[PDB]
């Protein structure tokens, strides 16, 4: 292939690594594997002003009080089982949030704090007929209501729910109560059955207890039955959120109409759907095995026309020590990271099934020594029914010596493995900070992009509405409005000067600076930083954005542009005069 | 599930004594009182197939001589032949024979338990994934597992989240893993015997254990797999003929190669006096394992003796003692100077010295000798870092060759 | 060629030999000398102790953390207390770093080996709040969890 | 001359790019130019807990209120016109600050 994208040559795939514990999203160019862009999602980014600009805080809602995030699994909205590049959904385990990034502006537009659950870990998108629901897993069990009354975790009211959020309106659609806790989730190619692994079936708070049971299940949800129930209106609710809550908990051995429990050993971590959509494959972190569920057998299982829950297991390949994740190459094969063995093992689904039926076959094609402690691994377009199998990215969680010593903290190692041919081979080792936990890859012809903002975008619509309220045509008006102690400065910006180069305000005023970059040239992005006031933003072309801040320091203050607008940026500046009370 | 108060007690005096006559006792059984159930040479408890043959739920129970057949199949309910509950402390399971498709002995967080001299067998009809473990240990402490034969039951004996264990004499045969061993600190394994397995010793994610005196026979895909094993005293082990994954008409290109010692992330050990032979590779060293003390080992007849990968320099010679290094080419001019040339491993020469064993002669010629003298001075082939300043010409570990 | 985000204005270079680092922290390091001094103020040895102190509305939780289990896996505090989680790494293996993330409290820290870190936060919401480990550090990372039991006012 | 730094090899030069508006100092590996590390300096980081922990807030002092930063010129401390790899000083324009970075930790 082409291991090198040199100067002039362009990259071939977009790769949306997460920001891991930092919270951002990293857009890389595969196979060059270099940082093309950093989309702030949860962290307060001083670069683009995320978390400080008014529109970002409005998008956050009441989550703005929080300075951290922990994003694990990014995913791209799918139309007809294929990536369409319309929205990108990511999770936040630290604060239990789900965020939506518009891929034509590479900025997060939506951010919902799911209620009455903790630690959203799992996250995946419905594939057929389109990304209508986004499914999330609350990893940690909490009592309900969590008012401090009872702290017991073995009570009947101690449980977790399989959250499901509407993709377009970003208002929670339903929640399904399940036994145990859910780690990872996945959806099939029929739009009906979505399954998630449950590892603390033991229901133990303590350290060792979570591995008491030999087999911990993978719950399967009948989404069509859930929609029928929601339409029928037999849904309970909790707290102040009217989000429909359903019940998939077992009841004296009577399985719920919504959920079916399929035992899997042991403590499974990963869960994926075959490229053709035939086999759910679930890892087994502590068993040396992967469970392989025939999706086409699920209808009969829910109908009640099938026997024991496990009969739906059509394969249990033995791969090695610590299978964690399973990425598909669309050619009939699967690639799984052996964590304890510290490898990546190839295998063949159909050969694994034939072996499970009795015929002797070596389904294990190859083992490649990734370095070291791999976590998730992702092949290009694996979640689609159009997988190409031309690249693999495996995310090892320790670098040890594979890079220059950078102090006590070390970066994780993402490794690129050409899989176009029959032989897996390492290509590129890249350090990544803050532990990306998963990645997604899309073709360059699949992600449409906008070079310049459109003036009617819903991203900054609240600011434009506030401008109509004050009768300001943001496009061509530079003015100062003083109401009470609230000063609002509306300006246009075009290199190399700012429209208002001064405005006197009284001490303590909540100054609100709104800037519109009317320049129609590509890549001419302005900045706006106020010295010593903790005020920074970026203003992209045709984008208008505002910040509010208290002018509590009397005297003369200087504000500069930060991004390099033109040769004389060191010249674009302003005097914000504050007069003592 | 009738209790042992049923059937035929025939009580000996002392009341901590309940004998058991011969016969076909069919069903399951629960122990709920302190008992010492010692039975005659042949009695058979035939659980038709439903699991939980013996549920020991009381402290101080001693079961000797019993034979158990076909106890269970369902792994989901962890059905076993012996299921010691957490409150059955100081239980003893001695000299029992067990053949069934499931767990043989299961200790669930019960301390000071003694499983001694039990021959455990498993049916070959079920697939290896669904055979059920043997001698499964969970959260146990103070336990002693001595001289238990376990055969045809996946994962040999399994230890989980346990600290106080002492293991000795186990004869593990035809199992997936010899000792599956996760998050088990401050344990001890001595004189174990694993044969015809798919991983002889899986020493995973643990601390301060002693694996002295063990012995691994013709295993497969791994001999001693050590992940993050710190502050340990690995000694005395013997690993031989760890075959690869070669069944049927297939070849695992650049994979599946057997390994005598897979040492991984284990910074601090005291590996010494081990014999690793006839393997497809030895001492595979990845991640970071600096400060580890390796000396006095024996590597004979390996296709490739070491696969060191780290970019740091580490000498496996503490206090002037290296390893036997069958590939080492010549040079013991002082009578006991262990060696003059430091054993810088080359993968290619290892392959030649194994397939063609006469090549050593060919490489002792003075011309080839001076060529090598010039290839150890002007480096050719970048240094795989490992380098034993003081290799060994005598073959140590002669005591433990055949025992 | 390379892409760099947010305009790196300038750069500096050094050789590999010129820069020397520390694989693991020391415990005489000035970086967290204040926190260690706080431990002296309470007579607490951060190296081995795992204790909770509670004076008025200020609760401090000194603890040690080694993969994969926190030294203190439960501390009970009443609502409205500034809880100062002080957590030390007693792990001497390089690159094995742990994390402390309290769910829905905006509390995240990294903890390199032999490092001590302390974060003050307010337990505004009463109830049971799981806190997990952020940086993957051990196979059974799943169970490096602890439950904070915040008593209703 | 050679630009490909393959798997298992190490780079030859440390490069301490500033983070600009990000407020961080980015350690990169020349010639591979890959992000070895992202030292947080002025931003409120969520990975290392910088800006949240007591030690980092105490280091910041009374400037911890500022969630933003702008860093332009990093320069390593040198003895006798030669680098000794002790300290790296980075500037802050948004909040008028000068930070120091021990190059061991």
């Amino acid at each position: 292939q082409k291991i090198h994208v040199g100067p002039g040559e362009l990259d071939d795939y977009y790769g949306f690594w997460s920001g891991g514990h930092q919270g951002e999203v990293r857009v890389l160019g595969v196979p060059s594997m270099r940082e093309l862009m950093r989309i702030p999602v949860f962290n307060v980014d001083s670069a683009t002003g995320w978390g400080l600009t008014n529109e970002s805080r409005h998008i956050m809602g009441d989550s703005a009080k929080f300075l951290n995030g922990d994003c694990h699994h990014p995913h791209i909205s799918m139309t007809d089982g294929k990536y369409d590049g319309k929205y990108l959904f990511i999770n936040d385990k630290a604060n239990s949030r789900v965020a939506r990034i518009r891929l034509d502006i590479m900025k997060c537009d939506k951010m919902i704090t799911v209620p009455n659950v903790q630690a959203i870990h799992g996250l995946r998108l419905q594939k057929v007929p389109h990304t209508k629901y986004v499914f999330a897993n609350a990893e940690f069990i909490i009592p309900h209501p969590n008012d401090g009354k009872v702290f017991d975790l073995q009570d009947e009211n101690s449980y977790t729910m399989y959250n499901a959020i509407d993709a377009e309106t970003m208002e929670m659609a339903f929640q399904v109560i399940v036994d145990g806790n859910l780690d990872n989730t996945d959806a099939d190619y029929t739009g009906r059955f979505a399954a998630a692994t449950c590892y603390n079936s033991e229901k133990a708070f303590d350290l060792g207890g979570m591995m008491r049971n030999e087999r911990d299940w993978v719950v399967v949800f009948d989404i069509h039955a859930v929609e029928a129930a929601v339409k029928a209106g037999d849904f309970i609710t909790l707290g102040d959120s009217k989000t429909p809550v359903l019940d998939g908990r077992k009841k004296d051995g009577k399985d719920s109409k919504f959920t079916r429990y399929v035992p899997v050993p042991k403590n499974p971590h990963g869960c994926n759907t075959s490229s053709d959509g035939k086999y759910f494959i679930a890892a087994g972190k502590l068993s040396p095995t992967c469970s392989m569920i025939a999706i086409d057998k699920l209808p009969d299982l829910f109908a009640g026309k099938l026997a024991d829950p496990r009969d739906v297991i059509v394969g249990e390949p033995e791969l090695g020590l610590g299978p964690l994740h399973t990425t598909f190459d669309g050619r009939g094969n699967a690639y799984t990271t052996l964590f304890i063995d510290s490898q990546v093992v190839k295998w063949n689904m159909e050969e694994a099934v034939r072996a499970y039926k009795g015929e002797k076959v070596n389904y294990i094609k190859q083992k490649l020594d990734v370095h070291y402690q791999p976590g998730h691994l992702h092949a290009s377009l694996c979640e689609t029914n159009e997988a190409d199998g031309k690249w693999l990215v495996a995310l090892s969680k320790f670098s040890k010596d594979r890079f220059l010593p950078v102090g006590p903290l070390h970066p994780e190692n993402d490794q690129l493995i050409d899989i176009s041919g029959d032989e897996m081979k390492l290509v590129h080792d890249g350090p990544t900070f803050a532990e990306p936990h998963d990645c997604i890859m899309a073709r360059r012809d699949q992600i449409k992009t906008k070079k310049i903002w459109d003036r009617n975008d819903p991203f900054f619509a609240p600011t434009v509405e506030m401008a109509k309220k004050d009768g300001i045509n943001l496009d061509t008006d530079n003015k100062v409005i003083r109401d009470g102690n609230k000063v609002r400065v509306y300006m246009t910006s075009m290199a190399p000067a700012f429209g208002v180069q001064e405005f006197t305000v009284k001490q303590g005023d909540e100054v609100t600076v709104t800037i519109t970059n009317i320049d129609q040239i590509e890549d001419v992005s302005h900045g706006f930083v106020v010295v010593n006031h903790g005020v920074s933003m970026e203003i992209s072309p045709q984008q208008t954005s505002s910040i509010t801040f208290v002018a509590d320091k009397p005297g003369l203050h200087w504000y500069y542009c930060s991004w390099f607008c033109h040769a004389l940026h060191m010249e674009m500046v302003g005097r914000m005069m504050v007069e003592p009370a | 599930a009738p209790q042992s108060i049923t059937t035929l007690p025939l009580q000996p005096d002392g009341e901590n004594r309940w004998r058991l006559p011969a016969g076909e006792y069919q069903g399951q059984f629960t122990i709920e009182q302190p008992m010492q159930l010692r039975c005659e040479p042949g009695a058979v408890i035939q659980s038709q197939g439903q699991g939980s043959s013996l549920l020991i739920s009381a402290p101080d129970v001693l079961v000797e001589g019993c034979t158990l057949y076909e106890w269970g199949s369902d792994l989901t309910a962890m059905d076993s032949a012996v299921f010691i509950l957490p409150a059955a402390e100081r239980a003893q399971i001695s000299n029992n024979r067990m053949r069934g498709p499931g767990f043989g002995v299961f200790v669930d967080g019960t301390r000071d338990v003694q499983v001694i001299g039990n021959e455990i067998d498993g049916d070959a009809g079920v697939r290896s994934q669904d055979r059920g473990n043997g001698i499964h240990l969970f959260a146990v402490s103070g336990a002693r597992v001595l001289h238990n034969h376990v055969r045809n039951a996946r994962d040999g004996i399994y230890i989980d989240t346990s600290n106080g264990n002492h293991l000795e004499g186990n004869v593990i045969e035809d199992v997936r893993y010899g000792v599956h061993y996760m998050f088990a600190n401050e344990n001890s394994l001595i004189d174990n015997v694993t044969r015809r397995t798919r991983t002889g010793y899986a020493l995973m994610q643990s601390r301060k254990l002693t694996v002295t005196g063990n012995r691994s026979e013709q295993d497969q895909n791994y001999g001693i797999l050590m992940n993050y094993i710190t502050y340990s005293t690995i000694t005395g082990n013997f690993v031989s003929d760890v075959q690869r994954g070669d069944t049927g008409g297939d070849s695992m290109i650049s994979g599946g190669e057997g390994k005598a010692l897979f040492i991984y992330n284990s910074l601090f050990n005291t590996i010494e006096n081990n014999h690793f032979e006839k393997s497809s590779l030895g001492i595979h060293l990845t991640a970071g394992s600096e400060d580890n003390r390796i000396s006095g080992n024996a590597f004979v007849g390996n296709q490739q003796q070491v696969k060191y990968v780290a970019s740091r320099t580490q000498e496996w010679s503490v206090d002037g003692r290296g390893n036997y290094w069958s590939d080492y080419l010549g040079w013991d001019r002082n009578n006991d100077g262990l060696g003059d040339i430091a054993y810088e491993p080359n993968d290619n020469v290892d392959r030649l010295l194994w397939l063609y064993p006469q090549v050593r002669l060919l490489m002792n010629s003075p011309s080839i000798e001076v060529l090598r003298w010039v290839q150890r001075a002007f480096p050719v082939i970048k240094s795989p870092g490992v380098q034993d300043s003081h290799p060994l010409m005598k073959l140590p570990t002669e005591k433990l060759l055949t025992e």
